[PDB]
């Protein structure tokens, strides 16, 4: 076969929408906006005495989301706010929603789990905010033509 | 004067305003809203503040007119005087009939049944509405007219119906005196359709070196070849010019506004055509498929609709040359004139007379070539290079005589003749055909033929 | 472009000479004007403003009939 | 959306005052005044054992502090000498307050932790002294319109 | 075929007006006068093993534009009274705007970046001051015509 | 539009005096004299991938100046002696100030950085002693006229 164009649009990394509480967050900095990750493995394989192969499904969902941010964005100041008032009173859980473009997206409660190192140097320095996430399952949503595709699937 | 402010700002909503070269319409209505033969116009705003009434004839083809890709800033009016004016109710309607009529402003309300009792029940509220306006019913239509000099005006509007004025100035006698007026126009339409009017302006329109363009209503545009009953085929006989095209709402939309706004601003030295050009407000053409290769013959364009657009197929005028070949000779012949006019006078003016000697003659090369013939080529109109077939080149020449061969009686009148110059049209494209092909499983292996292909059979002797 | 005109000897009147006094040079100039006030026209779209004209030839600056 | 100039007036290196007891600090050096940085995470997650996640604030908030200074300056010579008082008499904590420029800032308690390693070289060196902090929590402070801001995000 | 000329007026550098601040530079050296350039590509391309090719867009207009001037303009002392005052107060920002003669255009929002070295020889020398522009977008304003729409097939 | 002269007195290298503890230096080589460069950028730009840019202003204005001398000058033993004498006592720094003719001038305290090669050939050879200043901001006192103020719409 010959070459072929995956999509019609280009991705655009200012089309990618982070909301945290309800307002879209501005600041940005370097090459990596957003970094979705998981904590355990969906499945654990034991092996056994005679060659069977044990899989247990993992029911934990818990993920963590590194934001990176200028230390000139208000930003910084909005979460370390939020962050003195969650000590004083106990709220901490506010939602999070990150739209993508021409990929996967999220949809879920998150929480502010570290706080990043301050860097005063020659240039302008970078903060990576920690927020965990309570699901971290990724949505086709957008992606059209995925229903179809599911069912198209075998296996037994 | 005094300025309060030493800066001050205008602040408007909707829309920032939109200045270049055109040619100017003219549309010969009938109205008496002006002592004047002819009067321009920029907007239909100024049509109505100048007593028009919305949907009146006037107002519906200036309406369309600026609505064109290429709709000129500026359309003109004439003017016939009105004897009367009609409402005509041949048709069923189901509908309130909101007829807009003016007096040197109301809108008459008219509720729907069959026409004879909705053209009565027009003609009630006419009266006792106002005393200085006529107005009676006859069958079914009512006739308006007015009583005194006062300027009466009626419109259209929510109903199915059309307006028919009428004048007694015929249109034969009438263009004489416009032109007299003013001489700044290019488009001729004229309101009053009927098959003399139409052909005596046409005849104007040739020897004034003017384009004369009208719809029409009339069935027999697509009626079988034989029946020659058409306005259509009366003009085919004659060798005329004109652009017509066959339309259904000819007669209530005065859609020759729509032709004339994609051609005021199309210059012709691009050489491009009427071809697939949209017009916006005229319907496409229904009539089957034959009908439509009947009106072909007949020189009868037609607006077609095509993959959900409109487009306009063919502007072939009734002599059967297409319109752009037509626009371009009428260019040539302006642009020319102008050109070496205007050189005369930049000469006569500085004292210095151009003079009839072999020492000034050939100059004229020079001003030819730069104003019409250098255009043409930039934009394409104007075909340049070489011949295969023919062995002939289309480079464009221009021959001038010499002093020794004007004849004596030339040179006591002071005039030049016998300048002749050549120019080859460059054709646009509007017709393809392909030849696809599709190939199932396997075609068989194919020549393995390694040798130039010889272009010539050895015997030939 | 200023310009200076000066005259020619032969072209002194007899008596000028005698009172040594020289007449007739003169200069042009233009003067540069400052600006003192200005107009503005702004405009203010609501929504959605109609598609523009697609005509892409180059604007014709006069119209061919003048005769 | 186009781009966007983040402030007004640019981060200025200088701009950034440090003061340990009372005095401001001259001699830094390279190319990274001060690293403000925390010990543990502000919350610690547990999974369940039916997808439950329970979710435990932190209550300890000591952190860390680079100073980075040339081997050429007198407040190395200031803070030897406060070591060795401190270590003979036994008052060892003293105010510490950073004023940022366009970022975060820091004012609490703090005291020191380890000495840097001298290194004579060809070239001139450089030590870094760790500075302990009671509290790490960034102030926004100067940072302008971060009241409204927080009471306008949305969380249940 | 015949050879045509492109444009009916010819290129007059000193039509070429450089605004900085507000006020017109004047003292230019030499050789070139303005040059433009970006930072890094506009669009950068994901090549795949098997042929699938994907692209993104970026969102970094930053350039930097380069003055040549002579060692014996005011502007070179306007430029570093300046400098010194951006680094004393902290404000760095000052508008931009090159007005093209028969090409493209440019305004943004521009700042001092670089000094330029300075020589003093036998002849009178050049100086380079760097400045850099918040987006390098070429805008053409001037030219008239509108066929973006009528291009594409895409 | 007329040519019009920049600066009504002609650029007289002789006028470059350059001032190097007090004493007037003598022996200049050909083409080049005096070359000014500074370290590193003045303003550095922290690019973002959404679009927001942020600047940060230098600190450090180190600079190298770098002087041109014939063999057979004797500045040149002064040059050496000088650096042997900062070698055993320790003391390095000196004044240096630089006066332009009709450009920009310079005044700081400067050392001796780095000592040149000695080619010896045929004709008469050419040695760039390389000197350090501790700040490398030019200044236009020389020039008349404050439009810094006037200039800038920020």
């Amino acid at each position: 076969n010959q070459s072929k164009i995956l999509t019609l649009q280009a991705y655009d990394p200012a089309k990618v929408l982070v909301f945290i509480g309800g307002q879209r967050v501005s600041g940005f900095a370097a090459d990596t906006k957003i970094v979705i990750t998981r904590n355990n493995d969906n499945i654990s394989v034991h092996a056994g005495v005679d060659g069977e192969i044990s899989n247990a499904l993992s029911r934990d969902n818990t993920g963590v989301m590194t934001l990176s941010l200028q230390n000139t964005a208000k930003w910084n100041g909005y979460l370390a706010q939020w962050q003195r008032q969650a000590n004083v009173t106990g709220l901490i859980y506010l939602p999070v929603q990150v739209e993508g473009s021409q990929g996967l997206s999220l949809n879920t409660i998150g929480w502010i789990q570290k706080q990043p190192d301050l860097s005063y140097g020659t240039e302008v320095g970078q903060m990576d905010w920690e927020i965990g996430v309570l699901d971290a399952w990724l949505s086709p949503d957008q992606i059209q033509g995925i229903a179809a595709g599911i069912t198209g699937l075998l296996g037994l | 004067e005094y300025q309060d402010k030493v800066v001050d700002v205008e602040v408007s909503l909707g829309t920032q305003p939109i200045t270049v070269g055109f040619e100017t319409p003219m549309f010969l209505a009938m109205h008496g809203n002006f002592p004047e033969r002819i009067r321009f116009y920029v907007s239909t705003a100024g049509m109505v503040a100048d007593g028009f009434a919305v949907g009146s004839p006037a107002y519906q083809f200036a309406t369309n007119a600026f609505a064109g890709n290429f709709a000129p800033q500026r359309v003109a009016i004439g003017r016939m005087s009105i004897d009367s004016s009609k409402v005509d109710f041949t048709g069923t309607t189901n509908t309130e009939q909101v007829v807009v009529n003016i007096t040197l402003v109301k809108a008459v309300k008219i509720n729907v049944n069959t026409p004879a009792q909705i053209a009565t029940a027009l003609a009630d509220a006419v009266t006792a509405d106002t005393g200085k306006a006529t107005a009676v019913a006859t069958g079914t239509y009512v006739t308006v007219t007015a009583v005194s000099p006062n300027v009466v005006s009626v419109g259209k509007g929510a109903g199915v119906y059309k307006i028919v004025n009428e004048s007694s100035e015929t249109v034969a006698t009438v263009l004489p005196s416009v032109i007299a007026e003013n001489h700044n126009w290019y488009f001729l339409a004229t309101e009053a359709r009927s098959d003399a009017d139409i052909v005596a302006a046409a005849e104007f329109a040739k020897a004034n070196y003017k384009l004369h363009i009208y719809n029409s209503t009339d069935v027999d545009a697509y009626a079988p070849e034989n029946s020659a009953a058409s306005v259509f085929d009366t003009l085919k006989s004659l060798s005329y010019d004109s652009l017509g095209t066959s339309d259904a709402g000819a007669d209530v939309d005065f859609t020759e506004g729509s032709v004339i706004g994609a051609m005021a601003a199309n210059d012709p030295s691009y050489g491009d055509s009427l071809h697939l050009k949209t017009m916006p407000g005229m319907v496409p053409f229904a009539g089957s498929d034959t009908q439509r290769s009947n009106a072909w013959s007949r020189n009868a364009n037609i607006y077609r609709g095509l993959y959900g657009g409109g487009s306009y197929i063919e502007g072939k005028t009734s002599s059967g040359q297409y319109v752009d070949v037509i626009r371009f000779s009428h260019w040539v012949k302006f642009r020319m004139e102008e050109s070496v006019f205007a050189y005369m006078k930049r000469r006569s003016d500085m004292g210095l007379s151009m003079k009839m000697s072999d020492e000034d003659l050939p100059v004229l090369k020079s001003v030819l070539m730069n104003n019409p013939i250098n255009i043409g080529i930039r934009n394409g109109g104007i075909l340049t290079g070489y011949d295969t077939e023919n062995k002939v080149s289309y480079d464009p020449t221009i021959i001038i005589p010499k002093r020794a061969n004007i004849p004596t009686n030339d040179l006591a009148a002071r005039i030049l003749r016998d300048v002749k110059v050549e120019l080859v049209y460059n054709n646009s494209l509007h017709y393809v055909k392909i030849r696809a092909s599709v190939v199932l499983d396997r075609p068989a292996g194919q020549s393995t033929n390694a040798q130039t292909p010889m272009s010539s059979s050895a015997v030939g002797v």
